[PDB]
């Protein structure tokens, strides 16, 4: 089995920047690579083939290069919708291999999350159970702090997190922080808060709501 | 257009078998080949095997060899792919992929050209005994620019497809990674940003779909107001 | 020769239910298990007698009708349901003597504005009896004031459409239903199975 080694395994650069991906095989396999990027949820897109010739539709500013067992894919100057997981895939020999993966993400300027914080919907609530929802929309690094507060008492162990990757129009990202409680537990407190520590802001932000109201 | 239709995402046991579909459209089915690959949660792609459109030839690799079956059905122009005695390593997106044809040298060799030109939307394929569970969902009602969305809870297995105003909402909106909590089901939550002008002028439905559980939602999402009483 | 089955079931366009179709099969011999070998069919339940011992009967003659309901409706065409459609659209008897078949038509009956020429009734002074058939439109009269040919408070239009679309959840979704009436008089036997 033929074994494609990929490099870098991630990479983040700037819009505008040249990005160059190798793919290195373990034995030859002539010019008979193939180069696919894979946005998140999406099938893989083929974008080169047979090493260096670019596919219908795909644009001017993606290239291949290589022969025998070191190959190259270079993105011209790199945009925001070009973030993927990108693969390189043999066919020279059965069976057909794929290499690793390349992550690749745009470096961007810092900005500040938008917060808002959603109460438990009395739907739900009826149900027994109170979700409370804190929401970071579009900033950027990716590193964020979220912290419940709980009548000013810091809730450990009952929330979870979910980042969505990085968006392809403004690079940015954003965060979901959900606090379940059970209705009981829920009704012994009456201040729900969210403190949001990041780079672009000067001071943590909260954003509160008092139950009931 | 060419068009590769895959079935619908699906949970088995281990130890049982699945059979995904794929549908071609748009050309002479049968003039070409349909290559099956596997790709695992948070892992890379994994080719399977090749099958013959026309007159049914198969080949696979070894890792999947005597467990996979690769079917055809030109009066209906369909590839089928069966894995059996399923287990949990088995969880992934199956591709239905068309690579071009193949054609002779000028010295009288055949050459393949086995690169994917055209690609399946993806099965995704869950080996696990946990047992079916269809979402709740429930409205995340707004408060400048407003956010709203709604929270798809305790629902198993993935995934769950949002919409919003049955696709016709598309920009500002954020479908976050589904996360599996302590009871072993999976949540979601769908968030839009809109002007606030809006929240009184538009109104907001979120299309919850979840075809394992054959559930199917089209959720109101209210502006909440704290001086409405009777 | 052969009887018509592959008219019925393969047939382009399919009946609403208030105005349900009915194919009269005679004086031919009938292949049954290109029916019961389709994994096509959502539903297919028979009464009185099964499907293994049907390609070995003779019977006076069968009756094929054709509609499309939605998809949890499928459960009226049963004797002794009630319901919208076993009441004011189709109904089977007590003692009846066939089989009922069905299959999913959303790959067919439903648009992409939804398909609203698919209609039922919903309103009826009273239940129809069994194999009977009503396409009137006559304004229904819920209250105490005539409506005289125009429907306003209290005064409705007899016929509902379906909104199919394929959006829809599997039991919103349309069904095509084919009702197999096996008739055993006192006659000549007309259909019969090949073995
Ligand atoms: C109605 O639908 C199709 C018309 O083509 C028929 O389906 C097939 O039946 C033949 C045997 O007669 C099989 O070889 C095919 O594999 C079947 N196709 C499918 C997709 O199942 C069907 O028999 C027709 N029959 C009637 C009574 O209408």
């Amino acid at each position: 089995d033929i074994q494609l080694t990929q490099s870098p395994s991630s990479l983040s650069a700037s819009v505008g920047d040249r990005v160059t991906i190798t793919c290195q095989a373990s034995q030859d396999i002539s010019n008979y690579l193939n180069w696919y990027q894979q946005r998140p949820g999406k099938a893989p897109k083929l974008l080169i083939y047979d090493a260096s010739n670019l596919e219908t539709g795909v644009p001017s500013r993606f290239s291949g290069s290589g022969s025998g067992t070191d190959f190259t894919f270079t993105i011209s100057s790199l945009q925001p919708e070009d973030i993927a997981t990108y693969y390189c895939q043999q066919y020279d020999n059965p069976p057909l291999t794929f290499g690793g993966g390349t992550k690749l993400e745009i470096k961007r300027t810092v900005a500040a999350p938008s917060v808002f914080i959603f109460p438990p919907s009395d739907e739900q609530l009826k149900s027994g159970t109170a979700s409370v929802v804190c929401l970071l929309n579009n900033f950027y690094p990716r590193e964020a702090k979220v912290q419940w507060k709980v009548d000013n008492a810091l809730q450990s162990g009952n929330s979870q997190e979910s980042v969505t990757e990085q968006d392809s129009k403004d690079s940015t990202y954003s965060l979901s922080s959900t606090l379940t409680l059970s209705k009981a537990d829920y009704e012994k407190h009456k201040v729900y808060a969210c403190e949001v520590t990041h780079q672009g802001l000067s001071s943590p932000v909260t954003k509160s709501f008092n139950r009931g109201e | 257009q060419v068009q590769l239709v895959q079935s619908g995402a699906e949970v088995k046991k281990p130890g049982a078998s699945v059979k995904v579909s794929c549908k071609a459209s748009g050309y002479t089915f049968t003039s070409y080949y349909m290559h099956w690959v596997r790709q695992a949660p948070g892992q890379g792609l994994e080719w399977m095997g090749i099958i013959n459109s026309s007159g049914g030839s198969t080949s696979y690799a070894q890792k999947f060899q005597g467990r996979v079956t690769m079917t055809r059905d030109t009066s209906t122009s369909t590839v089928y792919m069966e894995l059996s005695s399923l287990r949990s390593e088995d969880t992934a997106v199956y591709y239905c992929a068309r690579p071009p044809r193949n054609y002779y040298d000028r010295s009288g060799y055949y050459q393949r050209a086995e690169y994917f030109q055209h690609w399946g939307q993806g099965t995704l394929v869950t080996v696990s005994s946990a047992s079916t569970k269809g979402p709740s969902v429930f409205p995340l009602a707004p408060s400048g620019t407003a956010a709203l969305g709604c929270l798809v809870k305790d629902y198993f297995p993935e995934p769950v497809t949002v919409s919003w105003n049955s696709g016709a909402l598309t920009s500002g909106v954020h479908t976050f990674p589904a996360v599996l909590q302590s009871s072993g089901l999976y949540s979601l939550s769908s968030v839009v940003t809109v002007p606030s002008s809006s929240l009184g002028t538009q109104t907001y439905i979120c299309n919850v779909n979840h075809k394992p559980s054959n559930t199917k939602v089209d959720k109101r999402v209210e502006p909440k107001s704290c001086h409405h009483h009777h | 020769n052969l009887c018509p089955f592959g008219e019925v079931f393969n047939a382009t366009r399919f009946a609403s239910v208030y105005a349900w179709n009915r194919k009269r099969i005679s004086n031919c011999v009938a292949d049954y298990s290109v029916l019961y070998n389709s994994a096509s069919f959502s539903t297919f339940k028979c009464y009185g007698v099964s499907p293994t011992k049907l390609n070995d009967l003779c019977f006076t003659n069968v009756y094929a009708d054709s509609f499309v309901i939605r998809g949890d409706e499928v459960r009226q065409i049963a004797p002794g349901q009630t319901g919208k459609i076993a009441d004011y659209n189709y109904k089977l008897p007590d003692d009846f003597t066939g089989c009922v078949i069905a299959w999913n038509s959303n790959n067919l009956d439903s648009k992409v504005g939804g398909n609203y020429n698919y209609l039922y009734r919903l309103f009826r002074k009273s239940n129809l009896k069994p194999f009977e058939r009503d396409i009137s439109t006559e304004i229904y009269q819920a209250g105490s004031t005539p409506c005289n040919g125009v429907e306003g408070f209290n005064c409705y239009f007899p016929l509902q459409s379906y909104g199919f679309q394929p959006t829809n959840g599997v039991g919103y979704q349309p069904y095509r239903v084919v009702v197999l009436s096996f008739e055993l008089l006192h006659a000549p036997a007309t259909v019969c199975g090949p073995k």
